[PDB]
RNA sequence: GUAAAUUUAACUGUUAGUCCAAAGAGGAACAGCUCUUUGGACACUAGGAAAAAACCUUGUAGAGAGAGUAAAAAAUUUAACA
């Protein structure tokens, strides 16, 4: 679902495509130290 | 996630409904519209790069 | 007491006597219940919500 | 006495659907503006309880709460004990209000912090393709390294205005 | 040193719900008295 | 004034965007069913010399005759009521797994 | 919602009771209304092996309106199971012999064809004229909006409308009409 | 644009063609029929077309209680004034 529209904005048709939801770290350490590089 | 929200949280379920209904709302007013007029509050979309 | 139901720790019988004690203790009026929701009341598998009111 | 464009009312004159008419922009962001504010002073005196938050993680969204535990599906190079933040918040929410992302929730507003509380792997899998030949034999057995992850707190902080 | 063994769900909480269990009067609304389909009221 | 959704039901439901325009914030209160929606509680219900007699109300009924009362009882068919073999009632899981 | 284990799966795992008015509605509308609501797809919490299906009482199916000319090319047919034991009726001749039939096999093929669907049947209660016992009556919770919008007949519009509709044309003062 | 090609040293097995589209040549401008040629599919997967070797989508290597898609639902009721 989407897909177009999402492509009319200029995004990714799929939203696991590029942005922040896929590319950002999905976490960090509670004391704030930044977590490795994912694999992905 | 969505089909667990109906179930155990009704009320932002119906948040999401009602949001839903909005956003298709401004839709249709925008088609209406020659696109002279502003877009719709929840139609504007955040921009990231 | 992760998970535990505040009665199923605390066993009280009566809980309405209970509950009118207590909102005597806080000048509330002694609580009127009625039928909020019914269903299926002359079935073997009928639903009844009760609501009590104060005021 | 009626206008170029008029049409006798008929079933098919106009559409079925009822008409709407959306709020004034300009009176409609001052409403909104009072919305937030008044949101923001239940943050800001603790007028809730539990809190519940979607979370992307591993590929994933989780519907969580403070002490659920959830099992992601592969290693995660921590120590067990170890406790982190999840940083992809799509939504949290309370009893009586829910703040959603477009898509994530900004960090400053929603924080939720979660511990390794077991690394294991996956009960055994069988994967067994029916090719021309003596099948069983053949069979493949494949177990997945996971991860137990408790969800120990969600908390929100008064940053809406 | 739980059994390794299938797990059922990949999650498990003690707090499902933080804003009431759906049941099939949730969204369904009040109505004066009551009253229930085709029913009388003064009867 | 203009409801996404009726607000007669459930919750009443405010929508509304911050001012950065980056999150949208739901106020969502319950809605108390109003006392005049709501119903009365139905308030339940000589020479005896004798005692009040405890007499037994169990009656015997056959197979068939049982089953189709309980069927129209529960309303449902007959044949969830017939037993089944010891093949499945041995097979049958009695310390099954629970979830809270 | 701070309810008791057992009574808080009662509560959502309740069977409803549904009323529905067949007057002047085909029978398909009710019979897709009715399906839904028999197998309960209209609940959050429905599952296939959970027995969540929801009562249904459909009334006035004897005044079920057929739209075209089904009433007259709709055939229903059966077989006894013996030779020349085939028998087809139109939609009119069934309707006459039993009253509730044609909603009854409306609503029984849009159920899944599988061993709950009589299970489902048990919960659907059809009555022909607008009575319904007093038990049932007492069970009803919810009476379902009727999925056709009846049109007004010509006496049943009041003046003022008649007066806003406008006069399209002018007859002829000689024509005898 | 690509990354394969030839040669040398050794060696083994498969190869009795079905349908679809196209062009011919024989039958009957029949056959799920005869012959040849070009391409495709079928002994490698899956989705769809009612069931489905041959049509369409897609290629095939694992786990996921995530997501975007591909093919993918048949239409139609047939005049006249004196």
């Amino acid at each position: 679902a989407g897909g177009q529209w999402r492509l009319q904005q200029g995004l990714a048709a799929n939203p696991s495509g590029y942005g922040p939801l896929t590319e950002l770290p999905d976490w960090s350490y509670a004391d704030g130290r930044p977590a490795p590089p994912m694999k992905g | 996630v969505l089909a667990d929200l109906a179930i155990y949280e009704p009320k932002t379920f119906k948040s999401l409904a009602a949001l839903a209904s909005r956003r298709r709302h401004e839709g249709f007013a925008a088609a209406l519209g020659d696109g002279k007029e502003p877009e719709g509050i929840f139609s504007r979309v955040v921009q990231y790069h | 007491m992760t998970g535990k139901e505040l009665f199923e720790m605390w066993k009280i019988i009566n809980p309405m006597g209970l509950l009118v004690e207590e909102l005597k203790k806080r000048n509330v009026s002694a609580p009127e219940s009625r039928l909020t929701r019914q269903s299926g009341g002359t079935t073997a598998l009928p639903l009844y919500f009760v609501g009590l009111y104060c005021d | 006495s009626y206008l170029p464009g008029y049409v006798p009312k008929t079933s098919l004159s106009s559409p079925p659907w009822p008409e709407v008419v959306l709020p004034d922009p300009v009176e409609e962001t001052r409403h909104h503006a009072e919305v937030v504010k008044k949101v923001n002073e239940m943050i800001v005196t603790g007028q809730y309880g539990r809190l519940f938050a979607v979370v992307h993680f591993a590929s994933r969204q989780w519907k969580v709460t403070s002490e659920d535990l959830i099992l992601i599906g592969n290693e995660l190079d921590l120590a067990c004990g170890e406790r982190i933040r999840l940083e992809k918040v799509l939504l949290v929410g309370a009893d009586n209000f829910t703040l959603l992302g477009k898509p994530l929730l900004g960090k400053d507003l929603v924080r939720v912090e979660a511990t390794v509380i077991e690394k294991t792997e996956s009960w055994p899998r069988i994967i067994m393709r029916f090719r021309k030949r003596k099948n069983f034999k053949k069979k493949r057995i494949v177990t997945t390294p996971q991860t137990v992850l408790r969800i120990n707190s969600i908390e929100i902080a008064p940053c809406l205005l | 040193g739980l059994d390794v063994i299938r797990i059922r769900k990949p999650f498990h909480t003690d707090n499902p719900s933080i804003q009431g269990q759906w049941h099939p009067f949730t969204n369904k609304p009040t109505t004066f008295r009551g009253l229930r389909p085709r029913e009388v009221q003064d009867p | 004034t203009y409801s996404p959704l009726p607000d007669d039901y459930n919750c009443n439901v405010e929508l509304a965007l911050t001012s950065d325009g980056r999150t949208i914030v739901c106020y969502h209160p319950s809605v108390d069913i109003p006392y005049e929606h709501t119903k009365p509680i139905p308030r339940p219900d000589h020479d005896q010399v004798l005692k009040t007699r405890l007499e037994e109300k169990v009656e015997h009924l056959e197979e068939g005759p049982m089953i189709e009362q309980l069927s129209k009882m529960f309303f449902t068919t007959k044949h969830r009521w017939y037993p089944h073999g010891r093949y499945h009632r041995c097979r049958k899981n009695l310390n099954p797994p629970k979830d809270r | 919602s701070s309810f008791s284990r057992a009574p808080q799966q009662w509560a959502t795992f309740a069977r409803i009771w549904y009323l529905l008015d067949g007057k002047m509605q085909p029978p398909g509308k009710l019979a897709a209304m009715a399906s839904i609501r028999l197998q309960g797809l209209h609940k959050p919490v429905y599952h296939a092996l959970s027995d969540c299906g929801d009562h249904v009482v459909i009334m006035n199916t004897r005044h079920i309106a057929f739209s075209g000319n089904k009433w007259e090319q709709k055939v229903y047919s059966s077989h006894t199971g013996y030779p020349g034991g085939f028998r087809q009726v139109t939609a009119a001749q069934l309707h006459l012999r039993d009253p509730v039939a044609i909603v009854k096999l409306a609503i029984y093929g849009m159920l899944p064809k599988n061993l709950h669907r009589r299970t489902m049947m048990e919960r659907l209660h059809l009555f022909p004229d607008e009575y319904i016992p007093e038990d049932i009556l007492k069970n009803l919770v919810e009476e379902l909006p009727q999925p056709r919008k009846i049109p007004k007949r010509l006496d049943e519009y009041t003046q003022e409308e008649i007066d806003a509709f406008p006069r399209l044309w002018t007859p002829p003062e000689d024509y005898r009409l």
